[PDB]
């Protein structure tokens, strides 16, 4: 069950030396079950029998699991793994389906024994050495080597990979029309080809495979296709999410809403209208596995919607290159967002949503910004394309908003869908002054430990009023200040501040909040027909400044 | 080619393993052109395929140099030159003329096919590893390591210098009035001559490098084309530390003189000898904004006092070769771009301003990677070493857009900002 592959070549770290870690206790009988294994391994010349010289023995344990007709035992090589140089890193991901081309057929192969049918390096084989001690005195033990790759090892995932790669070249270029995709011990075969020419090709590929020492089998499958992959469900004609329950409880642990949050997750990429907004909002801190969180009353509804949604099942299509790659954006009002991706009306490859839990002080067009940027990307890595948009905002609005938005933005071809909830600005600053307006010099002051402050304003009409304030801070009572004036004032009104803060929160446009006090700011904002907000030096100022702030 | 003087040996930082950098994902328009380009490359034995035991990576990207039909290679090795060219700026550097900041007229020439004739330290061929990536991961990438110098990396230049100056010489020695810099792939010519025989002159040294086997694409045909400007011929005579402007008006509101002056009170962090008090004693009196204000003899004695202030550039501020530059930009709008060049906070050794067009033609995100590259050329010119860029735009949209309009074979350091000022129109 081994192969004339090509070794590939392994260095250790370059000051490091093999292992020399031992065992000392043994597990009394089970030392001749190691030896059945063991000599049975060396005949099918997995591993060789070596004198104690010059050794790096590494531990060697032996279990079984609940009524075992067969032992199994491995060795834990944690300590040559820390000293065995560095691989290419196997697969980041897995290919998600959506991205999938259909097919006529697909098989799938199961390599047998995967590791141990690859060869080791042999200036590499001393290393993995190890023991088996036999009674006491230390009478002469068993000690062998590896001369494939050991199961554990650092470096058998890379180089089965390679080697697999390197045996499946001389098929592939054999059959341009067959695909293949590997995936750990795992083959994935597909064509267009007719169901009995392509019977035949598997049947070829197996041949190929055994001839190198690669076991494959002709019907090995506990279940047929639809295939329960990675958590999904592949069907002949749709993929779906392998079914997820979402349980039900009285009292909620962490660790309990950290798996609730991730069946959410995982369920949310077909499954349109899934939210993780308070849900997640439980475990923002501070965080503690076995500790009791009370379910929030929002917390519920949003489980409960989502529920609803789980409830029946939805499926997705695969890719068709041939035709348009479309993705539309769907907004959900508490922060939150909702995307499609499809190239038919009724069918969708794929869905998503955005978190979207940056900042205190955010915005729509934004936010909506950010969407285009997490699909676009999305969509370069499963289809190596960009969708074209349809997005529930008018050009004017967003022509308007990057033309005034200090950082530089992009957005691919995009059209307007006009289906509410629309993506408007709520309102926009004057960008000069407004004569017939009265000015507000407002100003407000705090004290950081009394946590006393004062929000005033001071009018060219000659009005003035100061407001007392508690439970506050300088950032609060200066932007208290604003929302006085703007409650004083009739529909146009000029506002002059002295804080760089509170320019800096409303001149970003914000139609929605995490601060209340914000919030009711921009309702007046909104109110208001046309307002210029003006920025003056705190210190060194006019003089209408200090009118309030010496007040504290 | 045959095979020179033996692999020049090449050591890195003490303690410093390789670049371990991931691959960014591709369109699949630009992985077929990076499969073609490769096979091409690896057919002529500048590339080899590597194996599992080869755990290093440093990103690639396929970009339009031309842009007319072929796709270009872009290695990304700003990490394998921190991790080297740290001690081959220091082993190996490239003397950076100060005078060539002051020639009439620089025209930059690509000479980064001149490396791909010399092979690399088999040592380290290793350590210049790239992925082409797959789309949907689908198959693992294909992955080459370098056996020729690589263009991008700062150590081929380095290694290829005593050959350059070889073939430059009997061109030196003709024209001794020229200034010749090579910045990686680059090759910096000034002459103080005038535009038409600095192009014939440069024609004369571009079938010199001919003659002597270095090909330069650069110049495609200067006969018969449609309307289209050159790559690239700048001018650093122009290069300075602009002053900032003050408002010129017939008359003065509340506003005005209260949005006063443009960076004032803090042009005092820069200016440090300027009064504005008896400019502020002109208002006190809780004033409607829209109001206009006339001016008094001691508020005119603070306005042209603190204008002819702003024309005598900074003192003090000196270049620090030990010190980073950093670049920071502003977007203006009306397809316009400000940008200062610094070391130390307020002093700024050079600010200047971007300008595209009228706009209806050209995007942000081209703007700026214009910007970006325009000013990169500048550091280049003036200092011999490029700048980290402070950039106003969000990451993931910087890190997706920016190999669309990139002309440029060096790639300077990023960096993304995410607060805004008011210092807008302060500039
Ligand atoms: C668990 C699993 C099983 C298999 C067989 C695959 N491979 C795979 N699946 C599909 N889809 C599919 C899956 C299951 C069923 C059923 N029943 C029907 C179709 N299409 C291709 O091959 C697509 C080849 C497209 N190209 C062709 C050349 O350019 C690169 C990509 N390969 C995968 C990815 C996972």
């Amino acid at each position: 069950p081994i192969s004339p592959i090509e070794t590939v070549p392994v260095k250790l770290k370059p000051g490091m030396d093999g292992p020399k870690v031992k065992q000392w206790p043994l597990t009394e009988e089970k030392i001749k079950a190691l030896v059945e294994i063991c000599t049975e391994m060396e005949k099918e010349g997995k591993i060789s029998k070596i004198g104690p010289e010059n050794p790096y023995n590494t531990p060697v344990f032996a279990i079984k699991k609940k009524d075992s007709t067969k032992w199994r035992k491995l060795v834990d090589f944690r300590e040559l793994n820390k000293r065995t140089q560095d691989f290419w890193e196997v697969q980041l991901g897995i290919p998600h389906p959506a991205g999938l081309k259909k097919k006529k057929s697909v098989t799938v192969l199961d390599v047998g024994d995967a590791y141990f049918s690859v060869p080791l390096d042999e200036d590499f084989r001393k290393y993995t050495a190890f023991t088996i001690p036999s009674i006491n005195n230390e009478t002469p033990g068993i000690r062998y080597q590896y001369n494939v790759l050991p199961q554990g090892w650092k470096g058998s995932p890379a180089i089965f990979q390679s080697s697999m790669t390197k045996i499946l070249e001389p098929f592939a270029a054999q059959n341009p029309d067959i695909v293949i995709y590997q995936y750990m011990d795992d083959l994935y075969v597909g064509s267009d080809l007719e169901i009995g020419q392509h019977r035949t090709k598997i049947e070829e590929l197996r041949q190929h495979l055994l001839r190198w020492g690669l076991t494959t089998p002709d019907k090995k499958h506990q279940k047929e296709p639809p295939f329960l992959w990675m958590g999904y469900e592949l069907h002949p004609d749709k993929w779906t999410v392998q079914p997820i329950v979402l349980p039900e409880k009285d009292s909620w642990t962490v660790n309990d809403i950290q798996k609730l949050v991730g069946k959410l997750n995982w369920a949310s990429q077909i499954y349109p209208g899934i939210k993780v907004r308070q849900l997640s909002k439980l475990l923002r801190g501070t965080k503690a596995l076995t500790e009791v969180i009370p379910l929030t009353e929002e917390a519920e509804l949003e489980l409960a919607e989502n529920r609803e949604i789980l409830k029946e099942p939805v499926h997705g299509v695969y890719y068709d290159p041939s035709k348009d790659l479309i993705a539309e954006i769907q907004k959900q009002g508490q922060g939150q967002w909702t995307y499609q991706i499809y190239q038919e009306p009724f069918k969708n490859l794929k869905t998503g949503k955005y978190a979207r839990m940056r900042g205190a002080h955010t915005n729509d067009v934004k936010q909506l910004t950010e969407a285009v940027q997490k699909i676009t990307t999305e969509s370069i890595v499963i289809w190596g394309k960009t969708p074209k948009f349809k997005l529930p905002i008018q050009k004017e609005t967003w022509e308007t908003w990057w033309t005034e938005y200090w950082q530089a933005t992009w957005i691919p071809e995009w059209e307007f869908v006009n289906t509410p909830p629309l993506v408007k600005l709520w309102y926009q600053l004057e960008k000069e002054p407004i004569v017939g307006a009265e000015t507000f010099y407002v100003d407000g002051a705090a004290n950081r430990e009394t946590k006393l402050g004062k929000a005033g304003y001071v009018t060219n009409k000659g009005r003035q009023k100061v407001v007392p304030l508690t439970n506050t801070t300088n950032q609060k009572t200066e932007l208290q200040a604003i929302y006085l004036a703007l409650q004083d004032s009739g529909l146009e009104v000029n506002i002059v501040t002295d804080s760089q803060y509170a320019l800096g929160i409303i001149q970003a446009q914000p139609d929605k909040s995490e601060s209340e006090l914000v919030n009711q700011i921009i309702e007046q904002l909104i109110k208001k027909e046309k307002v210029y907000l003006a920025w003056v030096p705190a210190h060194k100022g006019i003089g209408g400044n200090e009118q309030v702030d010496k007040l504290v | 080619p045959i095979s020179p003087i033996e692999t020049v040996p090449v050591k890195l930082k003490p303690g410093m393993d390789g670049p371990k950098v991931k691959q960014w994902p591709l369109t699949e328009e630009k992985i077929k052109a990076l499969v073609e380009i490769c096979t091409e490359m690896e057919k002529e034995g500048k590339i080899s395929k590597i194996g599992p035991e080869n755990p290093y990576n440093t990103p690639v990207f396929a970009i339009k140099k031309k842009d007319s039909t072929k796709w270009r290679k872009l290695v990304d090795f700003r990490e394998l030159n921190k991790r080297t060219q740290d001690f081959w700026e220091v082993q190996l550097g490239i003397p950076h003329p100060a005078g060539l900041k002051k020639k009439k007229s620089v025209t930059v020439l690509d000479v980064g096919d001149a490396y791909f004739s010399v092979p690399l330290d088999e040592d380290f061929r290793k350590y210049t590893a790239f992925t082409i990536p797959s789309i949907n991961n689908e198959t693992p990438g294909i992955r080459y390591q370098y056996n020729v110098l690589p263009q991008g990396w700062k150590g081929s230049p380095a290694i290829f210098q005593s050959s350059m100056t070889k073939i430059l010489e009997p061109f030196k020695k003709q024209n001794p009035d020229i200034v010749i810099y090579q910045y990686m792939d680059d090759l910096y010519v000034g002459s103080d001559l005038e535009i038409g025989q600095h192009r014939t002159k440069i024609e004369e040294l571009r079938q010199h490098l001919l003659r002597w086997g270095l090909t330069t694409p650069d110049k495609k045909h200067q006969k018969e084309p449609p309307f289209l400007w050159m790559g690239y011929e700048l001018h650093p005579d122009k290069w300075t530390v602009q002053p900032i402007v003050l408002p010129e008006k017939d008359s003065w509101t509340v506003n005005d003189i209260q949005k006063l002056v443009g960076k004032l009170n803090w042009a005092s962090q820069i200016y440090p000898g300027i009064k504005v008090r008896q400019l502020s004693k002109l208002l006190r009196g809780t004033k409607a904004l829209t109001e206009v204000i006339p001016l008094t003899e001691e508020a005119e004695l603070e306005l042209a006092e603190n204008r002819e202030i702003l024309k005598e550039p900074v003192h003090g501020v000196y270049y620090d070769p030990s010190k980073d530059l950093i670049a920071e930009i502003q977007k203006q709008g009306q397809g316009q771009w400000t940008y200062q060049i610094y070391q130390e906070p307020f002093k700024n050794l050079k600010t200047g301003k971007y300008a595209r067009m009228r706009g209806a033609h050209t995007n942000d995100v081209k703007q700026l990677t214009e910007a970006v590259q325009k000013i990169t050329t500048e550091s280049i010119v003036i200092w011999g070493k490029t700048p980290k860029f402070k950039l106003p735009i969000q990451k993931e949209t910087w890190e997706t857009w920016w190999t669309e309009y990139w002309q440029a074979t060096w790639i300077p350091e990023w960096e993304f900002v995410n607060t805004p000022p008011l210092v807008k129109l302060w500039y």
